[PDB]
């Protein structure tokens, strides 16, 4: 079989991969910005009195506590599921890679070129 | 940087950089002072030839191994051997390279502590780690279980391992090895007229043992055959002529491994200490150990040993279990290949005994967590 | 493993180990600064939890690959 | 393809020394390259390269296309350089996993060889006999009806 | 959505979605930490293998059941077992599924309250309900009356029920079960020379008990026959060879059920605690209980028990009543099948302990109306 086909296939697959990388990165940037905008409510520089300032400030304090509790909870969930993912990674690696671990070597490199020693 | 995988051994020092297939420099570990007077002036005669240089001038030297049975009995000579190994056979200063020595199981503590103290004070390495000679031989086979019989030249030890968990209560260390076989061969050669006495002629007897001896599949039948026919008598040319003919001394020298009563040792052969080492293990991992028996070390290179040992164990073991004996062709350097693999691992990179740790706890750090 | 320790740790992060603080007790400009600071910190936390959700999806996909590999490997 | 032409243009002189040493060792004077595949394998082993015996067998069975033994140093040199290892592990496994995550539009823990076909079809590139069949054959090399993650790895591992 | 019918048990955890015929995943409930040192680096050795994984590496583990006699003695291990059951054997997050645990009768309150607190705080289920292990086994038989003898592996309990009205004053709970039979078998095997001591070899003795032991129809005649002929001696191959031959230990191990004086227990056998449980009931429902005696649980799977028990009860009971012993072939999973049926009912759908109810009354809600 010609390896030129594999080279062309790898060029096309590399183009696919880079396009999908940039596309997903851009989409994630847009979604992130949109979510932050619709969730991080902007602060207003005018239109509220000092009493209104205090009222809205305490309202935002309560909201900050609520969503901080929520995000800490989901962060803890991420941590636990990440521990689980690591454990399962070790499990499946022992399932598969327990045979391949010793295979990692760079062999017969220098000693094969030592015929002039004697 | 790269790590230095040294392997002191007893009889051949094997060293080389981590990550290769074979040791870079392999040379006998003997240090021989000259014994005669010396009349030529200015010949440039040194006071001690070490390594492979003393195997060429052995006619006028008194070679003496610095390692008797695993343990080191002459620390100055061992320091000289290490200095030679680092500077002339590898030509890499030790100030810029981690080292990974190897040590037999059940050895005296003082030996290991002195070894680490030398490596940290005299040669001044960045970090050194000491590993048991059998776990490496298990690495090289690419297994993770199995009971490995590492019959070196100094000491034969038999470490069983399961799923990576070594069983410290089942290690059976026996002090019969290649050197005792050399002495016994030198002692039975006298039955034909050939007398080797000098410490230099021990090397000639060792060469005879390596090139001619083999392990008999069945001892009595071979003894009967060699006593009637003459199809076994193989001849060998000494370093000066006068060929010699070895008769039934061929398979009687390595038979001592399976009957240590020949050299007066009480214990049982290497065929029965493996079965005893297995039977000390738990009842549920005996099948795996039976199926993954590993051979290593130099002395297990006799032609026909992987069949004799299998026959013996099959005789001892229950009839249902399958007995398999792993005998890779690269047996001699199996320990060093395993050492290279272990030193090349990323997970192992934080187990070295760093120098600052030694400065804080003294040489007794080796027995601590950094094993 | 003494789930009481886990529960109390979670509660402390919920109320004590988090930067929980009464702040609406200040003067005008200072109160504005503090409200903006807390709101922006919470916005950063929004970005963090959004990334947590994304990476959690990724880990779910990885565990799906895990199950598929295991089922195909046995 | 054009990658071989580019490799010809980027002739690495360090390996060029050994390849012209092979030129000299083989050609004993005005030799039109009779292609001694035994000499080819002896050179390959001698020059420090590690050719698999199957690689040398392919060399034996993919030479003398002229029928007269005399093979142009151009095509022979291309065959020799390509049979020589010129690659860096073919990207990273982390890259492979991330890209396969990109490719799992099905979101089912893998992709499909049909999905692979459609994705490469989206590239607007020519599919021919060299293409099409073996693409799906080796993408789902184990032939599960879908390309598993490890199947995706094995499809193009060590290739840039 | 669908409900999770878990069934902790003691010896085998049986779980699966509601509405099926058999549990999806059945695996021993043991958590075993490794006990040796471990020398291979990077082997990926975990700190605790639970479930069916620790029945394959049991050669180097120390298995320990987290449930002794119905009650739970080691809450961390039980939490680990539940986490494994939910995430790896069923792969369904508990945040979206009601759960239906099972509990033996007459168990300590604190056990049940801690169970519900764990299920609501750690795993955070939507709603959980705890049911008595005998009512489910009565569901599975498709009856509505009858006295069920659920001889599990932890504890044997005997709950009589009539027309759906349980009789709380007639429950006779006895703590002899499969585990004590395993220990007694392991203790009487020593009379032939076979010594099993390690906690791993208890599993081997359990396998011997399952595959060979049977309940004798008449004890003295069997003891006399086994002492003269040799038609009973059945052999069995250990996990490493060395077959063993079990003589009259075959029917002496499960005979302990009908004579608990063998293991030193005072109480009467399972043949007489059923009759006592019946006689505590009212005089007008004794005929129905006599005719609908139900067997369940694993330990009632011995070959020949449904005849010995019937003979014994017929000896005890009045001569006119008909004694019938229901022994369905799906005895082992009878409790879980009944649990699935109960969870699949529409009338039962409003009996779950909803999470908001727990938030308002604390863990002590389980003893309240939502039983
Ligand atoms: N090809 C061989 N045949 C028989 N015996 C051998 C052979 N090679 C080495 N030996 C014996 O093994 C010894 C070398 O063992 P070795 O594995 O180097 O010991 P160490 O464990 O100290 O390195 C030599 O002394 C020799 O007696
Ligand atoms: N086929 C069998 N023959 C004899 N005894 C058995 C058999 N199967 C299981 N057992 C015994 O029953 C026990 C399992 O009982 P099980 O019903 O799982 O208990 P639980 O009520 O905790 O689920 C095992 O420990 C074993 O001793
Ligand atoms: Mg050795
Ligand atoms: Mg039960």
């Amino acid at each position: 079989i010609s390896a030129s086909r594999k080279l062309q296939l790898k060029t096309l697959m590399l183009q696919i991969a880079k396009q999908e990388m940039e596309r997903e990165a851009e989409e994630r940037r847009g979604e992130k910005g949109r979510v932050l905008r619709t969730r991080c409510q902007p602060l207003e520089l005018d239109g509220l009195g000092f009493e209104e300032l205090q009222d809205l400030c305490r309202q935002l304090h309560a909201r900050v506590d609520k969503v901080d509790e929520e995000r800490y909870d989901v962060e803890a969930k991420v941590t636990k599921n990440i521990t689980e993912i690591a454990d399962l990674t070790q499990k499946i690696y022992d399932l598969r890679g327990k045979f391949k671990r010793p295979t990692l070597r760079r062999v017969r490199i220098s000693a094969d070129a030592m015929m002039q020693a004697l | 940087t790269t790590a230095l995988v040294c392997d002191n051994g007893s009889g051949l020092v094997k060293a080389g950089f981590a990550g290769d297939d074979a040791p870079r420099a392999v040379f006998p570990s003997i240090v021989g002072r000259p014994r005669h007077q010396g009349v030529m002036v200015g010949m440039g005669q040194k006071d001690s030839y070490v390594g492979d240089e003393a195997q060429s001038k052995r006619g006028i030297l008194t070679l003496k191994y610095p390692i008797e049975h695993g343990i080191i009995t002459n620390w100055d000579d061992m320091e000289k051997i290490w200095h030679h190994t680092f500077y002339n056979e590898l030509r890499v200063a030790p100030e810029e390279h981690p080292t990974l020595l190897t040590e037999a199981p059940l050895n005296p503590k003082a030996n290991r502590e002195k070894m680490t103290q030398i490596m940290f004070e005299t040669f001044n390495v960045p970090a050194m780690y000491v590993a048991i000679q059998a776990v490496l031989s298990l690495y090289a086979s690419g297994r993770t279980t199995g009971i490995v019989l590492d019959s070196g030249d100094g000491v034969t030890h038999n470490v069983p391992i399961y799923e990576g968990y070594a069983l410290p209560h089942a290690i059976m260390r026996l002090d019969l090895a290649g050197r005792d076989l050399t002495d016994y061969l030198m002692k039975i050669l006298t039955e034909r007229g050939y007398s080797f006495v000098t410490t230099a002629e021990r090397e000639i007897v060792r060469d005879i043992k390596e090139k001619l001896c083999y392990v008999a599949l069945d001892f009595e039948n071979e003894m009967a055959t060699a006593a009637s026919s003459s199809s076994l008598e193989k001849s060998y040319e000494l370093p000066d002529g006068q060929v010699i003919t070895i008769g039934n001394e061929r398979f009687r020298c390595p038979e001592t491994l399976f009957q240590p009563s020949f050299i007066g040792m009480e214990s049982a052969g290497i065929h029965e200490t493996t079965y005893n080492s297995i039977m000390k293990c738990d009842i549920d991992i005996r099948k795996d150990l039976y199926a993954n028996n590993v051979l290593s070390g130099g002395t297990t290179m006799y032609p026909g040993i992987a069949d004799r040992m299998q026959k013996e164990i099959t005789a001892l073991a229950p009839s249902t279990m399958k007995i398999k004996i792993i005998a890779p062709p690269e047996r001699k350097y199996s320990v060093w290949i395993g050492g290279s693999i272990l030193a090349s691992l990323s997970t192992f990179q934080q187990m070295w005994i760093s120098k600052q740790e030694y400065d804080e706890a003294g040489p007794s750090i080796v027995h601590r967590k950094c094993f | 493993g003494k789930r009481q320790t886990e529960r109390e740790k979670k509660k402390k992060i919920l109320a004590e180990r988090r930067k929980v603080l009464a702040i609406d007790h200040l003067n005008e400009d200072q109160l504005r600064e503090k409200a903006k600071e807390l709101w922006q910190s919470i916005y950063n936390l929004e970005a963090e939890k959004f990334d947590l959700q994304e990476k959690f999806k990724q880990q779910k996909y990885e565990i799906n690959v895990l199950r598929n590999r295991i089922n195909d490997n046995q | 393809d054009d990658i071989y032409k580019a490799a010809v243009e980027q002739l690495t002189e360090e390996q060029k020394n050994e390849f012209k040493a092979a030129f000299d060792i083989f050609v004993l004077g005005a030799e039109d390259g009779c292609i001694s595949t035994k000499e080819l394998g002896k050179v390959m082993r001698m020059l420090g390269q590690n050719p698999t015996p199957e690689e040398l067998q392919e060399m034996i069975d993919e030479v003398d296309e002229d029928g007269s033994g005399t093979v142009d140093f151009d095509e022979f040199l291309v065959m020799m350089v390509r049979c020589m290892k010129d690659d860096s592990k073919g990207k990273s496994e982390e890259e492979l996993s991330d890209l396969f995550r990109m490719f799992d539009k099905n979101a089912d823990g893998y992709i499909d060889l049909d999905e692979l076909k459609m994705m490469l079809q989206a590239t607007g590139e020519t599919i021919t006999e060299d293409d099409i069949e073996e693409l799906m054959k080796d993408g789902d090399k184990n032939n599960d009806g879908r390309i598993d993650y490890d199947e995706f790895l094995e499809f193009m591992k060590g290739v840039e």
